[PDB]
């Protein structure tokens, strides 16, 4: 994993990142790719976005951390932009995804769990 | 690589007083 990827989830969040990541792509509230995530946060309606640790060369998401302190928007980092793929419902790597708002859903709910659980790697 | 330490230093103090659920007991 790339050291710039930070904050970066373990095996197990990562597989409950990407479980909810698989829910909001079925429900229709997920945008792939980074510059799809950055319009998403200008909006203001992302809920949190995911990145990929082994996306290279790494610096091309960097303003993406940033942006989400501006907006208040966690982030966090998975180790696998293949496997962030396959989680967003495509075939091929995703290196940034969006989980957009939908008042009517569980996803911010998890969400928050998911939250809590990286302020703790913190 | 002393650039990157920073970076997590700093991120790490971002995401506690501009993210966390808990940011205004970082703050």
């Amino acid at each position: 994993p790339n050291p710039k990827a930070f904050p970066l989830a373990d095996a197990a969040l990562t597989q409950q990142i990407l479980d909810v990541v698989q829910q909001a792509a079925n429900l229709r509230q997920l945008k792939k790719g980074a510059n799809e995530a950055t319009k998403t946060l200008n909006r203001g309606i992302s809920e949190f976005i995911i990145m990929a640790a082994d996306c290279e060369p790494i610096e091309i998401l960097l303003h993406l951390p940033l942006l989400c302190e501006d907006k208040n928007v966690p982030y966090v980092f998975v180790p696998s932009r293949v496997a962030l793929g396959r989680a967003c419902g495509v075939s091929r790597p995703v290196i940034a995804a969006s989980i957009t708002t939908n008042d009517a859903s569980a996803i911010k709910t998890q969400i928050y769990a998911v939250k809590d659980k990286i302020e703790t790697l913190l | 690589d002393e650039d990157v330490k920073k970076w997590r230093e700093e991120r790490k103090k971002m995401w506690l007083l501009k993210i966390s659920n808990n940011k205004q007991k970082h703050m």
